[PDB]
This record gives structure tokens, sequence and C-alpha cells, in this order.
């Protein structure tokens, strides 16, 4: 069913801002839009794995979608 | 002595170089209406410092081949949203 | 001050990467010979990167309640956070 | 490549004197691809 | 260390890949997909901290 | 302490007492280097002791490479004999040791940054330019290079006693700035 | 002429280091750096296929002299 | 044909900043594009201020709102004081 | 030059008459710069395919990604879903006082 617990979300939220009057349903809407972002990352990873005509997802495809999004460093 | 809030207080004393009517009009297209001209002063002088930092990058790359702004100098200026 | 702060700031001060491996990686990416000043600059900028990473990992660790040694989730969470703030490209 | 010298760099910024070697391998990866993309940006100019 | 749920998300990634021709994956790389997702959530949380400073509006200053 | 600084170089000078034709020396001797557009002196090497001399046209000659004074005097006498055997009436006038370098290991790492903060009138330290600390000791007038592995390099002495005195002076400060 | 290595042990004068013992490469690289910072006073105290110094045909090896010259 | 006068005045301001910096010659199209970049940056500052200020029930833009708008868009504010002492006694309005 | 003639052919295909030539030339220059960004994407997906050539599939996934970027539109299936959602709700409460109109 779901692919993310509420526990890790609330851990990061009260990790960053513990003393905030923050509501609950806001956070589930954030989780739903985050799962839609997961589906977008899956679509981009399938496209960039169909790029090299292989059948195994690797570091380079994820890294290029990150260069579209964040420009990470691993 | 907290000079930033002292700067915000002494904003009433400055006189800009960009015409405040023109900055006000381009903020009217951007929907911004301040009867207090101090925010207009702040935005104008900050845009001047934006141009100054871009042209300083162009000047530091201008020493690499009296001074001329070039497409070579425009290339490190594209680092922000180029 | 304390003895451990002594040991930790000295291990700060003289940590540096081996010139052989930095030269090997830059010559296995460029494909030509590179000057040794490039190795100095690349090891220094890499040290700045590692330092920002470990500091953010400490921030993660202490804000998670947990205590050091830093775990893979802490360091990787930290480089991630340094990318999220628009501070590393 | 860096597993012994980077551990002495992991401790120097506030981690333990014997950190987890998993983080040492990850941080070695961080270093390798860091140098890689920095080199790619350096050659481009 | 397993931020998202690795098994059902990994099954869905393999499902959508096999529907488009991708047989396999690599495990820590899919954990890294989860990993960039969880700080996509903290990019939202940095915006949450900005709105919390918006909640810190001192109108009696 | 049980750490003795081991000598790495003694640098000497001598006057041969006669004007020298450097081109004749460069053409007739083997293992000689002479490039007047870049360096006005003959660069010569000999193997026992493994030493290197710089020979001027005026007759003064400057010597490198020995780890003891007798080896430097023997080497300088040998280069003077190279000058002598080519037909020149070389002498051996006013020999003097001009500079000394030794090195040693204290077997503990040392806080250089605390050292430059607490001895700012004697030292200077910039990590990005040079990672070792330069310590300019006044009595005796010795320049020291201090490293994290424990290696200390001592330079500027005219005699061995200045090297030994400089290391015995700096060593209790280094014990006060140890890692443990 | 930059004799920073000349005090440090076995250079030619051009700036190439030799050694019976082996120092670290930080010594040689940062020695080329050391020429500025204050070693210059002691320097003033102390003073390729196409690159080979020409010699006469009957040139002698003077490296192996075993005699003693007078004091 | 009347909006072009304010564009020319912004070009004059760019030329005055170049006079303060000391540029002899310049590619003209680069300055026209940089004046376009100025007008787009001013409009981005305005849009950021409105999107920050409509989260209040009222409309009034305060100085701390605009300061946080610059810190959102990456501006270190302290040097603004030094920058005015660079500019306003040296460049004539 | 020739690009003005090409834009003249475009605007004759558009059927509407009056323009300015500076708008036309800036459309030209920004359009060629979008073309060069497509070519930069072609460089990227040639480098990550480890081939010196630019394939047709390079153009295909490049235009798929840039149609995902700046070619947005509202979905008609999502329009029907929002239609069912909002039109299923038939609430319309009426109060005596209606001078108040805010609840931010």
């Amino acid at each position: 069913n779901q692919v993310l617990t509420k526990k890790k979300l609330q851990d990061l939220v009260r990790e960053v801002d513990p003393n905030e009057q923050l509501d609950e349903d806001v956070e589930e809407m954030l989780l739903q839009i985050a799962d839609d972002f997961i589906e977008s990352v899956v679509t981009a990873a399938c496209q960039l794995a169909r790029h090299r005509k292989s059948s195994t997802l690797e570091v380079k495809d994820v890294q290029l979608h990150l260069e579209r999004q964040w420009n990470m460093w691993i | 002595s907290t000079p930033l809030v002292d700067f915000l207080m002494q904003l009433e004393d400055y006189t800009p170089t960009i015409p405040d009517a023109v900055t006000g009009y381009y903020l009217n297209r951007a929907g911004f209406e301040a009867s207090d001209p101090r925010i207009i002063r702040l935005i104008s002088l900050a845009a001047q410092k934006f141009i100054s930092d871009i042209a300083n990058d162009a000047l530091q790359h201008c020493k690499m081949k009296k001074y001329t702004l070039t497409m070579e100098d425009l290339t490190p200026a594209l680092s922000e949203y180029g | 001050f304390s003895e451990e702060q002594l040991n930790r700031y000295e291990m700060y001060r003289r940590s540096a990467f081996p010139k052989a491996a930095i030269k090997r990686l830059i010559q296995s990416i460029t494909g030509t010979s590179v000057s040794q000043n490039v190795v100095i600059a690349m090891s220094g900028i890499s040290k700045v990167f590692v330092g920002e990473v470990v500091e953010e990992a400490l921030d993660v660790c202490e804000k998670w309640g947990e205590m050091p040694p830093l775990q893979p989730k802490h360091m990787r969470e930290a480089v991630r956070r340094l990318k999220s703030k628009g501070q590393i490209p | 490549l860096f597993s012994k010298e980077l551990r002495c760099m992991m401790y120097g910024f506030g981690d333990d004197q014997n950190p987890y070697t998993e983080s040492v391998d990850i941080l070695e990866d961080l270093v390798i691809e860091f140098i890689t993309e920095m080199t790619h940006k350096a050659m481009s100019i | 260390e397993t931020f998202l749920l690795q098994a059902p998300l990994q099954r869905r990634i393999l499902e959508i890949g096999k529907k488009h021709g991708i047989t396999e994956l690599h495990p820590d790389v899919v954990s890294y997909v989860s990993h960039a997702t969880q700080q996509r959530l903290q990019n939202l949380v940095e915006k949450i901290s900005e709105t919390a400073q918006q909640k810190n509006f001192s109108y009696k200053d | 302490s049980g750490i003795v600084p081991q000598l790495q170089n003694i640098v000497s000078t001598v006057n041969l007492g006669c004007k020298l034709d450097l081109k004749t020396i460069a053409l007739r001797a083997r293992n000689a280097e002479y490039n007047p557009k870049r360096f006005a002196a003959v660069i010569m090497r000999i193997r026992e002791p493994r030493t290197t001399a710089l020979i001027f046209s005026s007759g003064k000659m400057v010597c490198t490479g020995a780890k003891s004074e007798e080896q430097s005097r023997l080497a300088a006498r040998k280069y003077a004999r190279v000058v002598q055997k080519l037909g020149f009436p070389a002498k051996f006038l006013d020999f003097k040791i001009q500079n000394m370098v030794g090195s040693c290991d204290v077997k503990f790492p040392i806080r250089l940054e605390g050292l430059v903060l607490t001895h700012q009138q004697f030292s200077s330290y910039e990590p990005e330019l040079f990672p070792g600390l330069i310590y300019r000791m006044i009595k005796p007038r010795i320049v020291l290079l201090i490293f994290v592995s424990g290696k200390v390099v001592l330079t500027g002495a005219k005699v061995r006693a200045e090297i030994y005195e400089a290391f015995e002076n700096i060593y209790p400060i280094l014990k006060g700035f140890r890692k443990t | 002429f930059s004799l920073a290595g000349f005090l440090f042990g076995n250079i030619n004068g051009a700036g190439q280091l030799e050694g019976e013992s082996v120092l670290d490469d930080e010594c040689k690289k940062h020695l080329a750096g050391l020429g500025a910072l204050g070693l210059g006073s002691l320097i003033t105290e102390l003073t390729n296929d196409e690159g080979w110094v020409r010699s006469t045909e009957d040139a002698v090896d003077y490296s192996d002299i075993n005699e003693v010259a007078e004091d | 044909m009347c909006e072009s006068y304010s564009r020319s005045l912004l070009r004059v301001s760019v030329a005055q900043i170049c006079q303060a910096l000391g540029w002899d010659s310049v590619q003209l199209s680069a300055c026209h594009l940089l004046t376009d970049v100025l007008q787009r940056y001013l409009q981005q500052l305005g849009r950021g201020c409105h999107r920050y200020s409509e989260l209040y029930g009222r409309t009034d833009p305060i100085l701390d709102d605009v300061g946080e708008a610059f810190q959102l868009m990456g501006v270190s504010l302290h040097e603004l004081e030094d920058y005015i002492h660079n500019i306003e006694p040296v460049t004539f309005p | 030059p020739k690009d003005a003639q090409m834009m003249a052919q475009i605007l004759k295909d558009m059927g509407i008459t009056e323009y300015e030539p500076r708008v036309i030339n800036q459309m030209l220059e920004f359009a060629f710069r979008y073309v060069t960004t497509i070519l930069d994407d072609a460089k990227i997906y040639s480098s990550h395919a480890k081939k010196a050539t630019v394939d047709a599939d390079d153009v295909r996934l490049a235009i798929q990604c840039r149609a995902d970027q700046s070619f947005t539109s509202p979905p008609p299936r999502d329009f029907l879903l929002d239609i069912a959602r909002q039109r299923n709700q038939t609430p319309l409460p009426l109060i005596k006082p209606x001078x108040x109109x805010x609840x931010x």
C-alpha cells in the first residue's frame, strides 16, 4: 500500500522545527504530493534507463535527473 | 551596535541614483505601491549592487583576454539564471 | 579547554588527501597531465566539501537525538541537506 | 583510496575517532564524484 | 537507512520498469531514489520553516 | 630527551685564490653543468661524499650535500683538486661552514595553531600556503619547520651545537603542545 | 639565484633536489614556495635531449679523485 | 513608444554604474540584455514580496518582509551599508 | 535576413496581419536559443549513451522531457474528476449577515 511511514516524516518535522503549531492533514497532503513526486522520479528513471537500452537501473540515470533537479554530489 | 536595524532606521536619510519614479513605475507593473520611499531606495540600491557584482565578475574576467564587456565576460554572469 | 578538543582540532588542521590518488583521478578524467597546483586546489576544495558534510551530519545527529559516530544516513542526509539549501552544486 | 586519511578528516570536523567504515566508503564516493563533476565544470571553461 | 519502505516501492519500480522494458535495478541506487525523495520532503520542510518564520510575524515590535 | 637531530646538510664556502676560466672547466671535466645565460657558475657533482659544488669565475666556491664537516671539507678539497688538475693554480683559502640543516622526529603530533597563537612574536603559520610551522628562534638564531608526524627540521646554524641547543630549547614547548 | 634547496641538501642551483636520505615531496614543492617567506636571506648568504653540456672528446671523470690536496 | 524612455533611463543607470566601475568600451546588446535582466529581477522581487505578503490578511509591505525577500533570493544585506558609501557620494543622481 | 522571410511565412500562415519587427526578431533569437538548449540536451544524452552521434531517440526523450517542463495543460480526466467531486457537493448555506467576506 503506502511506501512511507508517518514516523520518519514527523521525525524530520519535529527534528527541524519542534516548537511549531502545525496541523496533521497538511502533512498527509505533503506525503501524497511526495508520492506523486516518487512516481515522477520513477517515470524519469524508466525513460533514462530506456535511454541506454539496458534492463538495470544505475547511478548515472538517477544522477542526471538530479542534475535536472538538484545538482547533487555523491 | 546592530548596524542592520540602524541602516533600516537611517533609510530615511538617503537619496538614490536611479529615479525613484521609474523604479516606482516598474514596481507598479510588478504591483508594488509604497507611499514610504525607503523601500524604493532599498530595492534600487540593491539592484545597483546586483549590477555591480555582475560587472565586477565581468571586470575580473576582463583581465583575461582599456576594458571591454564581452560575451566571454557575459558567460560567468550567466551563473545566476542564465 | 579539553584534551579531546586539542586532538580534534589538530586532526582538523593536518588532514589532507594523498597527491597520488587526486592526480590519478584528475588524469583519469581529463586524460592529460595536470599541474600539481591543481592537485593542491582540488584537495583543498574537497576538504571544504568534506568539512561542510561532517558539520551538517553533526547537526542531523544531534537534532535526531542520536549520538556520534556518524552513520550512513547521517552523512548522506547531510550532503543532501547541503544540496537542498542551495549551497553545493 | 582515501579510507585511512579521510577517517582522520572525518574525526577532525567533529565525528568520533573511530567512525563507521560504511560512512568512510560513502564519503570516499562523495570525494570521487565531487572531483569528477568539479573537473567536468573546470574543463568546460 | 530505509527512509521510504524499500520492499513495496521496489516492487512498484520493478513493475513499472517491466511494463516499459526494465528488468532489474541496483539496491542502494533505489535507496538513493528514496533518498532524494526524502529531502524533496525536506525542501518542502525548508519552505515549512519559512512559513514558520511567517508565523513568527512580530506585529507588536 | 633520547631524540638526537640527524644532520642532513652542511653548506660551506672556500676561495681558490685565482681567477677561473669556467668554459675550460666545463669542456674538460666530466659531470659539469654551465649555462651562462641562466646561471653564471659551474655546477659540478662528485659521488664520495655525494656532494655538489658551485664554482665562480672569481675563484670562490660554494658546497652542498655533506652530512658532516669532514665530508664537506674533503668534498670541497676534491672540487678544488678538479680545478687544480685542469692546469689552474688553485689554493684552499678561508674555508668556513656557512649553513647547517638537520632533522629529527619527536614521535608525537604538535599543535601548530596553538603555537602560533601563543608564540606570535616568534612564529607565523598559514595552512593553505605551507602546512609546517616556521619558528624563528633567537637564541640560537635557528629557523625550524614543524610537522604533524613529529618531524622537525632545523636550519641556519653555523655549528652543530646551535642545532642541538635549538632542539633542546623547542622540545619542552612541543611536549606542552602534544597530542594525547 | 634561488638557492632555497641548497641549504636543504643537494640541489644543483637550478632547483632540482637530490638526497642520500629521502625527504617528503612537501619539502621540495613547498621549498619552491619557501623561496619567498624568509629563506631568501639565507639564499643571499649562499650566493631533455637538447639539454646536455658540451665537452671535449678527451674529457676525464673527475668524480672519482682519491688524492688529497694541501691545506 | 513611451515605455522606452524608462528603459533608456535604466540604461543610463547601468552606464553610471559602469562609470563608477570604469568601463571604457562595451558590447551594447549585452547592456540591453542586462537592462532586461534588471527589469525581470525587479519584477521577481515584486512578485516575491506579494507572494510573501498575501499570506498576511493585510496588504502592507514592511521592511522585514523585503529583507527576508532578499535573503530568500540570496542577498547579504550588511554590505548594503558599505555599498551606499561606495556609490552615493561617488555617483551623481 | 532569411529569418525575417521565414517569420513572414509563419505570420502569413497565422492569418492575422499587424505586428512589430523587433518582437519578431526577439522571437527568432529566443527560439534559436531554445534550439541550442535542445542541442545541449542532445549533447547530454549523447554523452550518457556513450555515443558520438545524436540518435532519433535522443530527440524523442528530449522533447518528452521538455514537453513535461514548459508544455503544461489541464487534464480532461482530472477535469471530469473535479467535476464529479465539486458537482457531487450541493451545499449552499445562506446567512442573514453577508457584509463579512473574509476568513483568512
